[PDB]
């Protein structure tokens, strides 16, 4: 009762009919009273000569007074009264609600344009938090509603709160909710949706200073008040799922869970510590009866493993990560594909694992469903060669990859062929050899042989494909005279006898093909001018060319596309194309100009009974067998003895090659040595 | 199943005529 | 009975105990019989001296004979018999099934690696189509099963049929199914899923030599037999939905409809004539009770409108396109958003429509939900300026666009402000003026004034944003002293008095801010110490988050090069060229949080518009009357912000004014 | 509702002292 400090303000605050107080006088008085109360020290203060105003500052005439100033000052005063009297809690619950609706109003106006009393309201909110009087709001019979309202105030989009207060707003909402056991779903929708509805980094721009109250608030709550929020997050997940589930609309559940998963994915990125609150649901979702939810859960954890996080998922939540890798054996193929689709990014984003991955992909590469096998080989296509070489190391993967090249299934086989070839190419142009990676190389080095062995299956499409693929990735057409050979040897380095016999056969055919296209043009030129409509050979040469064209078209998958193509070329009867074509097949051409005639030739055919595109894809593959690429001025480079001694594995190839080049057709071979002499 | 090589080392990429 | 031609083959084909026929002999004999029959004439032929072999060629000893050859030749022979005896069909349905399982076998082997009788089987399939004998398969009691099998054969991925036969394979399946009224769903999922599972733009990677039977077949069926297939396509859609609905799994339907929609989207791209078969379902889906199906259906047509097609959707199926644009008034906001999200790509892809769109966006721009509004203004952000200027022309769009910049809703306000600024910038650097777009320019010309008037709201965040926006799009730092002014005048060209007062105030403030930040390090170098605190708190008073500034400057001062950069940026009177160089490096290194803090301060603190530009603003050619009157307006103030300069001339001018 | 312009031409981006 007795104190050293004392309230020195004693002016009336209530306007009656007998004695009236002007609005301005009342404003000034309430200002004074506010300023004075603020200064008061809680412990050292009379407090007895203050009930007068305790009783006065709750009059509805002031609570709902027109002038905002009176209301704001009243708010502050009451803020202080609460602070001084506590922990006695002088007002009754009713009065306290009446006060706390006023404070909410003040908070509401705080986000509005300045009413000239922003400062008072700043004081209000700050001091309501500092002295923790705010939480009184929670012990009221209307607390839930007041909570919802309190939250809607600050999360309202139409309000513009300054950034300075965000830490305070997160405080207010922090404390007020820390007193709650069961928070209304509404508030939680409010708090959590902000993760969905506000994604930074979405608009590339100059400063991105824009910022958002509700989001930072959500972060403050989910970071600073994690321990109390997690409990609710769990309830949010379960309740939302529960709500969607029992919904009359039967197609909502999936749509909402797919959203929850996004909420989760964001939380993991922003506040990974919270994910613990719902990780169990996911864990159980992976093993759910409905395949779709397993698919989604798989996709989710798939997304998680590729996201930047201060925390580490496999360390933190190994339990479910194991359950994640456990989905390479899910009954539903869709789930397996869903899993397998995620690896490239994972590998591309984390080296954390090369153990379970290598364990899993091995099974994924020999799965009964061709979709997953395709999605498996797609790895070698989508993620860069280097990261493959670094991350995946299991023997079985490569063997299976190459193994599928002989598979019945077409769509897999083709992709396989193309992939492992482009891979072979890239797997030499980027990765060198050491003492430890050579262990798998004996597989990457048997790629060309394997490729060349496909010819033995005798399929037109496959032969066409291998033809196309070899000259695309293996034996390229660029970029110089020496390295083509240097690599050529490395391609020939690891061959079995079959690979050599086929390699040579393919070359033995080239001369017979050249001897055919040359005569093809020599016979096609017959329509340059009238030589014999029915004269010299009219009745006989037409049926030599006509029947000759079938010979070259007997090796192509779609002969009816071949016989049609070149006849239209006879329809053309343009000399340029004939000169280039003829030039490509005549044998003995410097390697460099061949490229020049070929590229222009193919480019020329583009964009002029059906589309020429065909004719291009026909004559190109047809040329790959027809023209000389390997037996040419390369000879001159193999001729130069690159090494005095050593490198026996190179000289035996020099031999293997030249020995044959001298045998298949020596019209070219014996001449260079003559030039050398 | 897996395809099976169906030509000899002698006749591979052969062409009559 | 009497004919000119007669069967000249009369060797036995059935091996009995008394007389045995070697396998090879049987091969040769059946070969001969095949060859002979092949040449026979269908109408002009005895046909009586043939029953002998008709009866023999159904014996299980031949039909299911071990040697593939026997079976192939038997198949061919039978194929010719069917053709010769046609249309009488002497055989029983049973025998005919037994034959047709054999033919199916042959087709099966036709896609396998060569079996040595590939020729006979090619002949088989070809002539079975030419003489149209295949369709007999359809009038059997097991026809459904044989159909399913027949289709499974060719759509089999483990089989590799040569390309030359694809047109024929599309024929066989064409005819055989053209005889069916109720096709087992299996076949239709078979045919149609192929559109989903094989996209010819996913597989190009080198030569494009790849091809696939099932797909080309599906197209042939859906193209050449469109009239016959659409009829089924309808049934496929309805049945798929019906199955999905009652599938007990309650989340199945949506996944299935979203896939059907993809099927549709592919069909429109490849065979747009077929969409007629299901366009009604979509039409009714758009007006469905469930919002989600409306949403999906809406986006679908959204997707349609952006794809290259030999046909035109708004012309062909206007009925539903109207129903699509009818979705700007759907009860469900998600649907509205879904609609509004598709336009940017559409407009950039089609000029076909500028009437209904302009009609709609006006409505979309004043929607009660801020989401649709945001996604509306996003148009001006995502699609290039030109396409905007050409495609959308309605007054309401632009007015609403600029109008939303002053709306209570924040997320709208912000995007609005930034967007119309980027638009302003791009809308002068790229688009010229004409007779009727000037009417829109007179609105686009009020962007700078509107922006500068926003400062008067006195919101820290807004002021920060407008600050950021101005120096990014309106008054950039690029590229050299000579041109900046020329356009600076053009932005200042259309100002009201407020815009000028604020424009000048911003610079009257600039010197006082410089006067502080310059003093900041000068105060940090250490009676003034308790002024440092007040200036340092003062400098952060203009910022939305001062509590992030006061920490920032302590973090930079914690060190106690950058200091020189700051001084250089703030000292005033700096060659604008170096300003850029010191400015950029500072932020680039300072970035990799704090970076976002000092920049905004610099935008208000450092000299950009009042700088070495002045010597360039002084030099004129006389000459534009619209520029020279403004140059005074500017310099006049520049003399007030800093009288250090023009104090010498004007005084002498004052004297000569006096002497007068 | 719509936000309202609420200051005069004199005090804009002003700072005392």
């Amino acid at each position: 009762k007795g104190a050293v400090t004392k309230l020195k303000f004693n002016s009336p605050i209530i306007s009656t009919s007998d004695q009236l107080i002007s609005t301005n006088e009342l404003l000034d008085r309430l200002k004074a009273l506010h300023e004075e109360l603020a200064s008061l020290d809680q412990d050292n203060t009379d407090l007895t000569g203050l009930d007068k105003y305790r009783d006065a500052l709750v009059s509805r005439k002031l609570l709902k007074h027109k002038d905002v100033g009176i209301r704001a000052f009243t708010a502050c005063c009451l803020s202080d009264i609460l602070r001084l009297y506590a922990p006695d809690a002088p007002y009754t619950d009713a009065q306290l609600t009446d006060i706390f609706k006023l404070v909410l109003s003040q908070f509401e106006q705080l986000g509005d344009q300045e009413n000239g009393y922003h400062i008072q309201q700043t004081y209000l909110i700050t001091k309501l938090l500092e002295y923790r009087s705010i939480v009184l709001l929670a012990d009221l019979p209307s607390s839930n509603n007041l909570l919802i309202e309190l939250f809607h105030i600050f999360y309202d989009p139409n309000k513009s709160f300054p950034a300075r207060l965000f830490n305070v707003i997160g405080g207010i909402l922090g404390e007020v909710i820390s007193e709650f056991d069961s928070v209304p779903l509404e508030v939680l929708r409010l708090i959590f949706n902000k993760f969905l509805t506000y994604n930074p980094n979405e608009i590339p721009e100059g400063l991105n200073v824009t910022s958002d109250c509700g989001y930072e608030v959500s972060l403050i709550l989910c970071d600073t008040y994690s321990n109390r929020m997690s409990r609710h997050l769990t309830k949010y997940y379960s309740e939302i799922i529960h709500e969607a589930t029992n919904d009359d609309n039967n197609s909502r559940l999936l749509t909402v869970v797919v959203k929850l998963h996004k909420l989760v994915l964001r939380l993991w990125e922003t506040v990974p510590e919270l994910i613990n609150a719902v990780i169990g649901f996911i864990y159980h979702e992976l093993s759910s009866e409905n395949e779709l939810f397993r698919k989604e859960a798989t996709k989710l954890i798939g997304q998680i493993l590729t996201s930047y996080s201060d925390l580490n998922f496999v360390s933190t939540h190994s339990d479910t990560f194991k359950a994640w890798i456990s989905k390479i054996a899910d009954i539903s193929p869709d789930v397996r594909v869903e899993w397998t689709e995620s690896i490239p990014q994972i590998i591309a984003t984390r080296e954390d694992i090369s153990k379970e991955l290598n364990q899993a992909l091995a099974k994924t590469f020999i799965d009964s469903d061709p979709r997953v096998r395709r999605t498996s080989v797609m790895i070698f296509n989508k993620v860069p060669v280097t990261e493959i070489w670094k991350n995946i190391t299991n023997k079985a993967i490569y063997t299976s990859l190459l193994h599928l090249a002989r598979e019945k299934h077409k769509e897999v086989r083709e992709l396989c062929i193309n992939t492992m070839a482009k891979f072979y190419s890239n797997s030499l142009n980027e990765i060198e050899r050491t003492y430890q990676n050579k262990e798998i190389w004996e597989i990457i080095d048997t790629i060309p042989s394997t490729l060349y062995n496909l010819y033995y299956i005798n399929d037109l499409n496959i032969n066409e494909q291998v033809d196309s693929v070899i000259f695309e990735y293996l034996l390229p057409f660029e970029p110089d005279n020496d390295k083509r050979v240097h690599r050529l040897l490395t391609v020939l380095s690891h061959f079995d006898k079959k690979a050599f016999t086929s390699f040579f056969a393919f070359n033995a055919r080239q001369i017979k093909i050249s001897f055919a296209i040359s005569k093809y043009i020599d016979f096609s030129k017959f329509l340059n001018n009238q030589e014999s409509m029915s004269s010299s050979q009219g009745p006989i040469v037409m049926n030599k060319y006509n029947q000759t064209l079938q010979w070259l078209a007997s090796g192509l998958s779609d002969s009816t596309k071949a016989i049609d193509a070149l006849e239209t070329i006879k329809q053309f009867n343009d000399e340029r194309i004939f000169y280039l074509l003829n030039a490509c097949v005549t044998n003995d051409i410097p390697f460099l100009t061949f490229k020049n005639c070929y590229n222009e030739l193919v480019s020329k055919l583009q964009t002029p009974s059906i589309m020429p595109r065909d004719i291009a894809k026909v004559i190109q593959i047809l040329l790959f067998r027809a023209s000389p690429i390997i037996y040419n001025v390369s000879n001159i480079s193999v001729l130069l003895n690159l090494s005095n001694n050593s490198d026996a594995k190179q000289l035996d190839l020099k031999r293997r090659i030249l020995d044959d080049i001298s045998k298949v057709n020596p019209t070219l071979f014996k001449d260079q040595i003559r030039t050398l002499k | 199943l897996m395809l099976e090589d169906a030509v000899t080392e002698r006749e591979v990429l052969v062409t009559p005529g």
